[PDB]
Protein backbone atom coordinates (compact mmCIF):
# COMPACT_ATOMS: atom_id res chain seq x y z
CA UNK A 1 0.00 0.00 0.00
CA UNK A 2 0.94 3.89 -0.66
CA UNK A 3 0.73 6.70 2.38
CA UNK A 4 0.81 10.43 1.17
CA UNK A 5 3.44 12.57 2.94
CA UNK A 6 2.63 16.27 2.98
CA UNK A 7 5.72 18.68 2.51
CA UNK A 8 5.90 22.08 4.27
CA UNK A 9 5.20 23.89 1.55
CA UNK A 10 1.66 21.92 0.80
CA UNK A 11 2.71 19.27 -1.84
CA UNK A 12 1.90 15.56 -1.95
CA UNK A 13 4.14 12.28 -2.52
CA UNK A 14 2.89 8.83 -2.97
CA UNK A 15 5.05 6.95 -1.51
CA UNK A 16 5.32 2.96 -0.51
CA UNK A 17 4.44 2.07 3.31
CA UNK A 18 7.24 0.10 3.53
CA UNK A 19 9.98 3.08 1.85
CA UNK A 20 8.11 5.77 4.25
CA UNK A 21 8.33 3.27 7.46
CA UNK A 22 12.03 3.83 6.73
CA UNK A 23 11.52 7.01 8.21
CA UNK A 24 10.87 6.33 12.39
CA UNK A 25 9.10 9.34 12.92
CA UNK A 26 6.53 9.06 9.48
CA UNK A 27 6.44 4.90 10.71
CA UNK A 28 5.32 6.07 14.54
CA UNK A 29 2.90 8.95 12.97
CA UNK A 30 1.42 6.43 10.56
CA UNK A 31 1.71 3.36 13.25
CA UNK A 32 0.90 4.85 16.78
CA UNK A 33 -1.14 7.84 15.97
CA UNK A 34 -2.88 6.62 12.73
CA UNK A 35 -2.34 9.46 10.47
CA UNK A 36 -2.87 9.99 6.85
CA UNK A 37 -1.82 12.17 5.23
CA UNK A 38 1.60 12.42 7.03
CA UNK A 39 2.53 15.98 7.47
CA UNK A 40 5.49 17.28 7.56
CA UNK A 41 5.72 20.98 8.41
CA UNK A 42 9.98 21.14 8.23
CA UNK A 43 10.48 19.92 5.10
CA UNK A 44 9.49 21.00 2.23
CA UNK A 45 9.12 19.48 -1.28
CA UNK A 46 12.71 19.86 -2.46
CA UNK A 47 14.38 18.45 0.63
CA UNK A 48 11.02 15.26 0.73
CA UNK A 49 12.02 14.14 -2.32
CA UNK A 50 15.71 14.04 -2.22
CA UNK A 51 14.91 11.93 0.89
CA UNK A 52 12.24 9.91 -0.50
CA UNK A 53 14.93 9.37 -3.32
CA UNK A 54 17.63 8.16 -0.95
CA UNK A 55 15.10 5.62 0.77
CA UNK A 56 13.94 3.89 -2.25
CA UNK A 57 17.65 3.62 -3.30
CA UNK A 58 18.37 2.22 0.20
CA UNK A 59 14.98 -0.02 0.49
CA UNK A 60 30.24 2.50 4.26
CA UNK A 61 29.95 5.10 1.75
CA UNK A 62 28.51 4.01 -1.59
CA UNK A 63 29.49 5.50 -4.93
CA UNK A 64 25.77 6.01 -5.07
CA UNK A 65 25.64 8.10 -1.95
CA UNK A 66 28.69 9.84 -3.10
CA UNK A 67 26.88 11.24 -6.43
CA UNK A 68 23.80 11.79 -4.45
CA UNK A 69 25.92 14.33 -1.69
CA UNK A 70 26.83 16.37 -5.08
CA UNK A 71 24.87 19.48 -3.43
CA UNK A 72 25.63 22.63 -2.78
CA UNK A 73 26.32 22.62 1.86
CA UNK A 74 23.33 24.15 2.83
CA UNK A 75 21.96 21.48 1.12
CA UNK A 76 23.71 19.41 2.93
CA UNK A 77 22.67 21.12 6.01
CA UNK A 78 19.07 21.04 5.26
CA UNK A 79 19.39 16.91 4.67
CA UNK A 80 20.85 16.85 8.00
CA UNK A 81 18.09 18.55 9.22
CA UNK A 82 15.81 16.39 7.77
CA UNK A 83 16.95 13.30 8.31
CA UNK A 84 17.15 13.98 12.23
CA UNK A 85 13.50 15.53 11.85
CA UNK A 86 12.16 12.16 10.26
CA UNK A 87 15.01 10.04 12.17
CA UNK A 88 16.87 8.57 9.08
CA UNK A 89 19.82 6.82 10.97
CA UNK A 90 21.71 5.68 7.85
CA UNK A 91 20.70 9.40 5.89
CA UNK A 92 22.18 11.24 9.04
CA UNK A 93 25.16 9.02 8.99
CA UNK A 94 26.08 9.32 5.86
CA UNK A 95 25.99 13.09 5.85
CA UNK A 96 27.94 13.62 8.82
CA UNK A 97 29.94 11.62 7.58
CA UNK A 98 30.50 13.31 3.92
CA UNK A 99 30.91 16.64 6.53
CA UNK A 100 33.23 14.99 8.43
CA UNK A 101 35.76 13.97 5.28
CA UNK A 102 35.00 17.37 4.35
CA UNK A 103 37.25 18.15 7.68
CA UNK A 104 39.77 15.72 7.63
CA UNK A 105 42.78 16.19 6.95
CA UNK A 106 42.99 20.19 6.57
CA UNK A 107 44.69 22.77 8.13
CA UNK A 108 42.68 25.02 10.30
CA UNK A 109 42.76 27.84 7.53
CA UNK A 110 41.74 25.13 5.00
CA UNK A 111 38.83 24.34 6.87
CA UNK A 112 37.73 28.00 7.34
CA UNK A 113 38.23 28.87 3.64
CA UNK A 114 36.06 25.20 2.88
CA UNK A 115 33.47 26.11 5.29
CA UNK A 116 33.68 30.03 5.21
CA UNK A 117 35.06 30.58 8.98
CA UNK A 118 36.55 33.74 10.22
CA UNK A 119 39.09 32.78 13.16
CA UNK A 120 37.81 34.29 16.17
CA UNK A 121 40.64 33.65 18.12
CA UNK A 122 42.97 36.20 20.11
CA UNK A 123 46.36 36.02 19.21
CA UNK A 124 46.98 34.36 23.05
CA UNK A 125 44.17 32.61 22.92
CA UNK A 126 45.35 30.70 19.72
CA UNK A 127 48.32 30.51 21.31
CA UNK A 128 47.39 28.52 23.88
CA UNK A 129 45.20 26.17 22.45
CA UNK A 130 48.02 25.77 19.96
CA UNK A 131 50.46 25.03 23.20
CA UNK A 132 48.09 22.19 23.99
CA UNK A 133 48.25 19.95 20.92
CA UNK B 1 65.39 -37.48 17.04
CA UNK B 2 61.54 -35.99 16.49
CA UNK B 3 59.38 -34.56 19.62
CA UNK B 4 56.46 -36.43 20.31
CA UNK B 5 54.39 -33.80 19.06
CA UNK B 6 55.05 -33.94 15.66
CA UNK B 7 56.44 -36.74 12.93
CA UNK B 8 57.44 -37.46 8.98
CA UNK B 9 56.70 -39.75 6.65
CA UNK C 1 20.29 27.11 -1.12
CA UNK C 2 23.41 28.44 0.86
CA UNK C 3 26.73 27.86 -1.08
CA UNK C 4 28.52 27.70 2.54
CA UNK C 5 27.55 26.52 5.98
CA UNK C 6 29.15 26.34 9.31
CA UNK C 7 27.78 23.23 10.65
CA UNK C 8 29.52 22.92 13.90
CA UNK C 9 28.60 26.58 14.67
CA UNK C 10 24.71 25.82 13.12
CA UNK C 11 23.85 22.60 14.42
CA UNK C 12 24.24 23.74 18.24
CA UNK C 13 23.39 27.02 17.83
CA UNK C 14 19.92 25.24 16.70
CA UNK C 15 19.78 23.10 19.62
CA UNK C 16 21.41 20.06 17.97
CA UNK C 17 24.51 19.69 19.72
CA UNK C 18 24.35 15.80 19.16
CA UNK C 19 24.40 16.00 15.58
CA UNK C 20 27.83 18.28 14.97
CA UNK C 21 29.30 15.89 18.39
CA UNK C 22 28.61 12.85 15.80
CA UNK C 23 29.92 14.63 13.06
CA UNK C 24 33.27 15.52 14.86
CA UNK C 25 33.53 12.19 16.26
CA UNK C 26 34.71 10.62 12.98
CA UNK C 27 37.77 12.50 13.45
CA UNK C 28 41.08 11.38 13.83
CA UNK C 29 43.58 12.98 16.41
CA UNK C 30 45.65 15.69 14.07
CA UNK C 31 42.05 16.30 12.79
CA UNK C 32 40.53 16.81 15.83
CA UNK C 33 43.36 19.05 16.65
CA UNK C 34 42.86 21.41 14.36
CA UNK C 35 39.33 21.28 14.28
CA UNK C 36 40.05 22.99 18.16
CA UNK C 37 42.00 25.91 16.02
CA UNK C 38 39.11 26.67 13.52
CA UNK C 39 36.97 29.05 15.82
CA UNK C 40 36.01 29.41 19.75
CA UNK C 41 32.73 27.96 19.25
CA UNK C 42 34.16 24.43 17.56
CA UNK C 43 36.35 24.43 19.98
CA UNK C 44 33.69 24.87 23.02
CA UNK C 45 31.68 21.77 20.57
CA UNK C 46 35.35 19.85 20.67
CA UNK C 47 35.47 20.26 24.81
CA UNK C 48 31.96 20.52 26.20
CA UNK C 49 31.29 17.14 23.97
CA UNK C 50 34.05 15.49 25.67
CA UNK C 51 35.78 14.52 21.98
CA UNK C 52 38.85 13.60 23.60
CA UNK C 53 37.52 10.78 25.21
CA UNK C 54 34.77 9.90 23.26
CA UNK C 55 38.21 9.15 20.39
CA UNK C 56 40.32 7.41 23.50
CA UNK C 57 36.58 5.18 24.05
CA UNK C 58 36.62 4.09 20.53
CA UNK C 59 40.13 3.76 20.13
CA UNK C 60 39.31 0.99 23.10
CA UNK C 61 36.08 -0.41 21.97
CA UNK C 62 38.18 -0.92 18.14
CA UNK C 63 41.54 -1.68 19.09
CA UNK C 64 42.93 -4.60 21.46
CA UNK C 65 46.20 -2.81 22.09
CA UNK C 66 44.55 0.14 23.29
CA UNK C 67 42.40 -1.89 25.68
CA UNK C 68 45.33 -3.85 27.05
CA UNK C 69 46.54 -0.12 27.59
CA UNK C 70 43.39 0.95 29.49
CA UNK C 71 43.49 -2.66 31.32
CA UNK C 72 47.36 -2.31 32.72
CA UNK C 73 47.87 1.52 32.88
CA UNK C 74 44.77 1.96 34.73
CA UNK C 75 43.80 5.15 33.18
CA UNK C 76 40.58 2.77 31.22
CA UNK C 77 38.76 3.08 34.74
CA UNK C 78 37.63 6.67 33.86
CA UNK C 79 36.36 5.83 30.71
CA UNK C 80 32.69 4.81 30.67
CA UNK C 81 37.93 13.99 34.61
CA UNK C 82 37.39 16.94 32.60
CA UNK C 83 38.09 16.92 28.64
CA UNK C 84 41.87 18.49 29.16
CA UNK C 85 42.77 15.82 31.14
CA UNK C 86 41.55 12.99 27.86
CA UNK C 87 43.28 15.44 25.66
CA UNK C 88 46.77 15.31 27.96
CA UNK C 89 46.23 11.84 28.17
CA UNK C 90 46.19 10.89 24.34
CA UNK C 91 49.89 11.92 23.06
CA UNK C 92 50.57 9.71 26.48
CA UNK C 93 49.42 6.54 25.07
CA UNK C 94 50.43 7.38 21.66
CA UNK C 95 54.40 8.01 22.96
CA UNK C 96 53.67 4.91 25.11
CA UNK C 97 52.78 2.63 21.99
CA UNK C 98 55.73 3.65 20.03
CA UNK C 99 58.08 2.74 23.10
CA UNK C 100 56.03 -0.29 23.17
CA UNK C 101 56.91 -0.91 19.20
CA UNK C 102 60.53 0.40 19.70
CA UNK C 103 61.05 -2.49 22.65
CA UNK C 104 59.47 -4.99 20.38
CA UNK C 105 62.12 -3.95 17.37
CA UNK C 106 64.86 -3.81 19.57
CA UNK C 107 64.72 -6.82 21.90
CA UNK C 108 64.47 -4.94 24.95
CA UNK C 109 61.87 -6.84 27.36
CA UNK C 110 61.98 -8.37 30.57
CA UNK C 111 61.77 -12.23 31.22
CA UNK C 112 59.73 -14.66 33.80
CA UNK C 113 61.01 -18.05 34.17
CA UNK C 114 58.98 -20.86 35.60
CA UNK C 115 60.80 -23.73 36.01
CA UNK C 116 58.11 -26.64 35.91
CA UNK C 117 60.27 -29.06 38.35
CA UNK C 118 59.04 -31.81 36.11
CA UNK C 119 60.29 -35.05 38.32
CA UNK C 120 60.77 -37.39 35.07
CA UNK C 121 60.70 -36.57 31.48
CA UNK C 122 61.30 -32.79 31.08
CA UNK C 123 59.59 -30.65 28.38
CA UNK C 124 56.52 -28.16 28.02
CA UNK C 125 54.48 -29.33 24.80
CA UNK C 126 51.85 -27.27 24.32
CA UNK C 127 50.03 -23.95 26.28
CA UNK C 128 47.77 -21.70 26.31
CA UNK C 129 47.64 -18.09 28.53
CA UNK C 130 44.96 -15.42 30.04
CA UNK C 131 45.32 -12.66 32.30
CA UNK C 132 44.77 -14.63 35.27
CA UNK C 133 46.19 -18.46 34.50
CA UNK C 134 48.87 -20.11 32.18
CA UNK C 135 47.74 -24.10 30.87
CA UNK C 136 50.21 -25.75 30.02
CA UNK C 137 50.62 -29.66 29.26
CA UNK C 138 54.34 -31.67 30.11
CA UNK C 139 55.60 -34.51 29.13
CA UNK C 140 55.18 -36.32 32.44
CA UNK C 141 51.52 -36.64 31.25
CA UNK C 142 50.51 -33.71 33.75
CA UNK C 143 48.11 -30.65 32.79
CA UNK C 144 49.55 -27.46 35.03
CA UNK C 145 47.90 -25.12 35.73
CA UNK C 146 49.83 -21.89 36.86
CA UNK C 147 48.95 -18.51 38.24
CA UNK C 148 49.96 -15.43 35.69
CA UNK C 149 50.73 -13.09 38.37
CA UNK C 150 52.58 -15.12 41.52
CA UNK C 151 53.47 -18.26 38.51
CA UNK C 152 53.00 -20.45 41.34
CA UNK C 153 51.62 -24.12 40.05
CA UNK C 154 47.74 -23.81 41.05
CA UNK C 155 46.66 -26.89 39.79
CA UNK C 156 47.93 -30.25 38.22
CA UNK C 157 45.60 -32.76 36.41
CA UNK C 158 46.21 -36.29 35.59
CA UNK C 159 44.68 -38.87 33.40
CA UNK C 160 46.56 -39.33 29.85
CA UNK C 161 48.89 -41.86 29.86
CA UNK C 162 51.17 -40.32 27.30
CA UNK C 163 52.29 -37.02 26.79
CA UNK C 164 50.40 -33.83 27.09
CA UNK C 165 50.70 -32.91 22.88
CA UNK C 166 47.79 -30.00 22.53
CA UNK C 167 45.67 -28.16 24.48
CA UNK C 168 42.83 -25.52 23.75
CA UNK C 169 41.01 -24.19 26.84
CA UNK C 170 37.61 -21.54 26.66
CA UNK C 171 35.87 -20.06 29.83
CA UNK C 172 34.01 -23.80 30.00
CA UNK C 173 36.05 -26.10 29.25
CA UNK C 174 39.64 -27.18 28.39
CA UNK C 175 40.51 -30.05 25.66
CA UNK C 176 43.47 -32.24 25.37
CA UNK C 177 45.26 -34.16 23.10
CA UNK C 178 48.07 -36.53 23.86
CA UNK C 179 50.25 -40.13 23.05
CA UNK C 180 48.05 -41.88 24.61
CA UNK C 181 45.80 -41.38 21.21
CA UNK C 182 43.21 -40.27 23.39
CA UNK C 183 41.19 -36.94 23.43
CA UNK C 184 40.35 -35.70 26.98
CA UNK C 185 37.80 -32.96 28.23
CA UNK C 186 38.30 -31.51 31.63
CA UNK C 187 36.71 -29.05 33.55
CA UNK C 188 38.43 -25.15 33.04
CA UNK C 189 37.23 -24.78 37.14
CA UNK C 190 37.61 -27.66 39.24
CA UNK C 191 39.61 -29.44 36.81
CA UNK C 192 37.59 -32.62 36.85
CA UNK C 193 37.96 -35.06 33.87
CA UNK C 194 34.59 -35.27 32.09
CA UNK C 195 35.15 -36.95 29.16
CA UNK C 196 37.33 -39.21 26.69
CA UNK C 197 37.35 -39.69 23.33
CA UNK C 198 38.59 -43.02 22.16
CA UNK C 199 39.04 -42.93 18.24
CA UNK C 200 42.51 -41.92 16.83
CA UNK C 201 44.69 -44.89 16.46
CA UNK C 202 47.95 -42.91 16.92
CA UNK C 203 49.06 -39.84 19.04
CA UNK C 204 46.46 -37.21 19.25
CA UNK C 205 48.78 -34.28 17.90
CA UNK C 206 46.61 -30.99 17.49
CA UNK C 207 43.24 -30.13 17.94
CA UNK C 208 41.31 -27.14 17.58
CA UNK C 209 37.49 -26.23 18.73
CA UNK C 210 35.49 -23.08 18.72
CA UNK C 211 31.59 -22.24 18.67
CA UNK C 212 30.62 -26.08 19.46
CA UNK C 213 32.69 -28.20 17.13
CA UNK C 214 36.07 -29.78 17.68
CA UNK C 215 38.77 -30.81 15.14
CA UNK C 216 41.34 -33.80 15.63
CA UNK C 217 44.08 -35.15 13.53
CA UNK C 218 46.49 -37.68 14.52
CA UNK C 219 49.87 -39.42 13.45
CA UNK C 220 47.17 -41.99 11.99
CA UNK C 221 47.23 -40.19 9.21
CA UNK C 222 43.60 -39.02 9.88
CA UNK C 223 41.44 -36.04 11.09
CA UNK C 224 38.53 -36.22 12.90
CA UNK C 225 35.55 -33.82 13.12
CA UNK C 226 33.37 -33.67 16.43
CA UNK C 227 29.74 -32.05 17.11
CA UNK C 228 30.11 -30.84 20.43
CA UNK C 229 26.67 -30.14 21.91
CA UNK C 230 27.66 -30.08 25.58
CA UNK C 231 31.09 -31.02 27.20
CA UNK C 232 29.77 -34.86 27.82
CA UNK C 233 28.07 -35.20 24.50
CA UNK C 234 30.99 -34.94 21.95
CA UNK C 235 29.33 -36.55 18.47
CA UNK C 236 31.59 -37.55 15.96
CA UNK C 237 30.53 -35.67 12.87
CA UNK C 238 33.24 -36.81 10.15
CA UNK C 239 36.59 -38.65 9.11
CA UNK C 240 38.90 -36.96 7.23
CA UNK C 241 41.54 -38.57 4.99
CA UNK C 242 43.92 -38.06 2.13
CA UNK C 243 47.19 -37.30 4.26
CA UNK C 244 49.81 -39.73 3.09
CA UNK C 245 51.99 -38.99 6.77
CA UNK C 246 51.72 -37.89 10.44
CA UNK C 247 49.11 -35.06 10.61
CA UNK C 248 51.20 -32.62 12.99
CA UNK C 249 48.17 -29.20 13.00
CA UNK C 250 45.00 -28.53 12.42
CA UNK C 251 43.24 -25.35 12.39
CA UNK C 252 39.78 -23.41 10.92
CA UNK C 253 37.17 -21.48 11.26
CA UNK C 254 33.97 -21.05 9.82
CA UNK C 255 35.13 -21.07 5.99
CA UNK C 256 37.71 -23.60 5.75
CA UNK C 257 39.82 -26.02 7.61
CA UNK C 258 43.53 -26.09 7.36
CA UNK C 259 45.46 -29.33 8.24
CA UNK C 260 49.32 -29.69 7.81
CA UNK C 261 51.57 -33.05 7.62
CA UNK C 262 54.81 -34.68 7.33
CA UNK C 263 53.77 -35.47 3.70
CA UNK C 264 55.10 -31.77 2.80
CA UNK C 265 51.15 -30.34 1.95
CA UNK C 266 49.03 -28.82 3.29
CA UNK C 267 45.18 -29.18 3.06
CA UNK C 268 42.27 -27.03 2.57
CA UNK C 269 38.80 -28.60 3.44
CA UNK C 270 35.42 -27.35 3.26
CA UNK C 271 34.12 -26.68 7.06
CA UNK C 272 30.26 -27.19 6.62
CA UNK C 273 30.93 -30.27 3.93
CA UNK C 274 33.98 -31.87 4.66
CA UNK C 275 34.98 -31.85 1.46
CA UNK C 276 38.37 -31.68 0.30
CA UNK C 277 38.97 -28.41 -1.35
CA UNK C 278 42.45 -27.74 -2.22
CA UNK C 279 46.43 -28.72 -1.29
CA UNK C 280 49.14 -26.23 -0.93
CA UNK C 281 52.65 -27.46 -1.67
CA UNK C 282 55.61 -25.86 -1.58
CA UNK C 283 57.24 -26.49 1.44
CA UNK C 284 60.46 -28.59 0.53
CA UNK C 285 60.11 -30.83 3.89
CA UNK C 286 57.15 -32.06 6.52
CA UNK C 287 55.21 -28.78 7.97
CA UNK C 288 55.35 -28.81 11.96
CA UNK C 289 53.25 -25.83 12.71
CA UNK C 290 50.51 -23.37 11.31
CA UNK C 291 48.09 -20.86 12.10
CA UNK C 292 45.19 -20.15 9.59
CA UNK C 293 42.76 -16.73 10.15
CA UNK C 294 41.22 -15.13 7.30
CA UNK C 295 42.54 -15.22 4.23
CA UNK C 296 46.07 -16.05 5.76
CA UNK C 297 47.79 -18.98 6.44
CA UNK C 298 50.86 -19.09 7.62
CA UNK C 299 53.00 -22.08 7.83
CA UNK C 300 56.64 -23.49 10.08
CA UNK C 301 58.08 -26.24 8.52
CA UNK C 302 61.36 -28.55 8.75
CA UNK C 303 62.80 -27.19 5.91
CA UNK C 304 63.75 -24.30 8.38
CA UNK C 305 61.52 -21.70 6.11
CA UNK C 306 58.15 -19.72 7.04
CA UNK C 307 55.61 -19.89 4.40
CA UNK C 308 52.42 -17.33 4.26
CA UNK C 309 49.56 -18.47 1.84
CA UNK C 310 46.40 -17.00 0.63
CA UNK C 311 43.50 -19.12 1.61
CA UNK C 312 41.42 -18.57 -1.61
CA UNK C 313 43.95 -18.94 -4.17
CA UNK C 314 46.52 -21.24 -2.74
CA UNK C 315 49.52 -19.23 -3.97
CA UNK C 316 52.34 -18.36 -1.14
CA UNK C 317 52.51 -15.15 -0.44
CA UNK C 318 56.13 -14.96 0.87
CA UNK C 319 58.86 -17.29 1.79
CA UNK C 320 60.86 -16.72 4.69
CA UNK C 321 64.17 -17.80 5.83
CA UNK C 322 66.20 -17.36 8.90
CA UNK C 323 65.66 -20.17 11.16
CA UNK C 324 69.10 -22.19 11.50
CA UNK C 325 66.68 -25.33 12.39
CA UNK C 326 63.04 -26.69 12.15
CA UNK C 327 60.44 -23.80 12.73
CA UNK C 328 58.62 -25.97 15.59
CA UNK C 329 55.71 -23.42 16.08
CA UNK C 330 54.62 -20.61 15.33
CA UNK C 331 52.09 -17.70 15.46
CA UNK C 332 50.75 -14.52 14.14
CA UNK C 333 48.41 -11.88 15.26
CA UNK C 334 47.58 -8.19 13.07
CA UNK C 335 51.15 -6.64 13.20
CA UNK C 336 54.33 -9.28 13.59
CA UNK C 337 55.04 -13.21 13.43
CA UNK C 338 56.23 -15.16 16.15
CA UNK C 339 57.86 -18.28 15.44
CA UNK C 340 60.37 -20.92 17.56
CA UNK C 341 62.90 -23.31 16.73
CA UNK C 342 64.28 -26.62 17.52
CA UNK C 343 67.37 -24.39 18.60
CA UNK C 344 65.75 -22.66 21.03
CA UNK C 345 65.62 -19.01 19.68
CA UNK C 346 62.22 -17.04 18.45
CA UNK C 347 62.35 -15.02 15.65
CA UNK C 348 59.81 -12.05 15.61
CA UNK C 349 59.29 -10.84 11.91
CA UNK C 350 57.38 -7.89 10.66
CA UNK C 351 53.81 -9.20 9.19
CA UNK C 352 52.87 -6.21 6.96
CA UNK C 353 56.42 -5.93 5.67
CA UNK C 354 56.05 -9.65 4.73
CA UNK C 355 52.46 -9.66 2.87
CA UNK C 356 54.18 -6.26 1.21
CA UNK C 357 55.95 -8.10 -1.96
CA UNK C 358 57.90 -4.55 -2.18
CA UNK C 359 60.15 -5.31 1.27
CA UNK C 360 63.47 -7.23 0.98
CA UNK C 361 63.62 -10.40 2.73
CA UNK C 362 67.04 -9.03 5.16
CA UNK C 363 64.80 -7.09 6.58
CA UNK C 364 61.92 -9.34 7.39
CA UNK C 365 63.58 -10.25 10.36
CA UNK C 366 63.03 -8.10 12.84
CA UNK C 367 64.28 -9.43 16.73
CA UNK C 368 66.09 -12.94 17.67
CA UNK C 369 65.17 -13.61 21.25
CA UNK C 370 67.62 -16.28 22.46
CA UNK C 371 66.64 -17.94 26.62
CA UNK C 372 65.67 -21.38 25.73
CA UNK C 373 67.98 -23.83 25.91
CA UNK C 374 65.96 -26.62 24.32
CA UNK C 375 63.14 -27.06 21.68
CA UNK C 376 60.30 -24.19 21.57
CA UNK C 377 57.75 -26.31 21.25
CA UNK C 378 54.43 -23.51 22.01
CA UNK C 379 54.01 -20.51 22.36
CA UNK C 380 51.67 -17.72 22.26
CA UNK C 381 51.60 -13.79 22.12
CA UNK C 382 49.91 -10.67 22.05
CA UNK C 383 50.72 -6.75 22.03
CA UNK C 384 52.79 -7.02 25.02
CA UNK C 385 54.06 -10.01 25.86
CA UNK C 386 55.43 -13.52 24.43
CA UNK C 387 54.37 -16.99 26.54
CA UNK C 388 56.42 -19.96 25.44
CA UNK C 389 57.62 -23.27 27.07
CA UNK C 390 60.49 -25.67 25.19
CA UNK C 391 61.86 -28.85 25.56
CA UNK C 392 64.07 -27.32 28.39
CA UNK C 393 61.31 -27.95 30.97
CA UNK C 394 60.80 -24.02 31.45
CA UNK C 395 57.95 -21.67 30.15
CA UNK C 396 59.27 -17.78 29.67
CA UNK C 397 56.98 -14.58 29.52
CA UNK C 398 58.90 -12.45 27.45
CA UNK C 399 56.94 -9.15 28.65
CA UNK C 400 58.00 -5.87 26.13
CA UNK C 401 55.84 -3.40 28.24
CA UNK C 402 57.85 -1.28 30.72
Amino acid sequence: PSIKLQSSDGEIFEVDVEIAKQSVTIKTMLEDLGMDPVPLPNVNAAILKKVIQWCTHHKDIPVWDQEFLKVDQGTLFELILAANYLDIKGLLDVTCKTVANMIKGKTPEEIRKTFNIKNDFTEEEEAQVRKEN
Amino acid sequence: YLDSGIHSG
Amino acid sequence: SMLQRDFITALPARGLDHIAENILSYLDAKSLCAAELVCKEWYRVTSDGMLWKKLIERMVRTDSLWRGLAERRGWGQYLFPPNSFYRALYPKIIQDIETIESNWRCGRHSLQRIHCRSETSKGVYCLQYDDQKIVSGLRDNTIKIWDKNTLECKRILTGHTGSVLCLQYDERVIITGSSDSTVRVWDVNTGEMLNTLIHHCEAVLHLRFNNGMMVTCSKDRSIAVWDMASPTDITLRRVLVGHRAAVNVVDFDDKYIVSASGDRTIKVWNTSTCEFVRTLNGHKRGIACLQYRDRLVVSGSSDNTIRLWDIECGACLRVLEGHEELVRCIRFDNKRIVSGAYDGKIKVWDLVAALDPRAPAGTLCLRTLVEHSGRVFRLQFDEFQIVSSSHDDTILIWDFLN
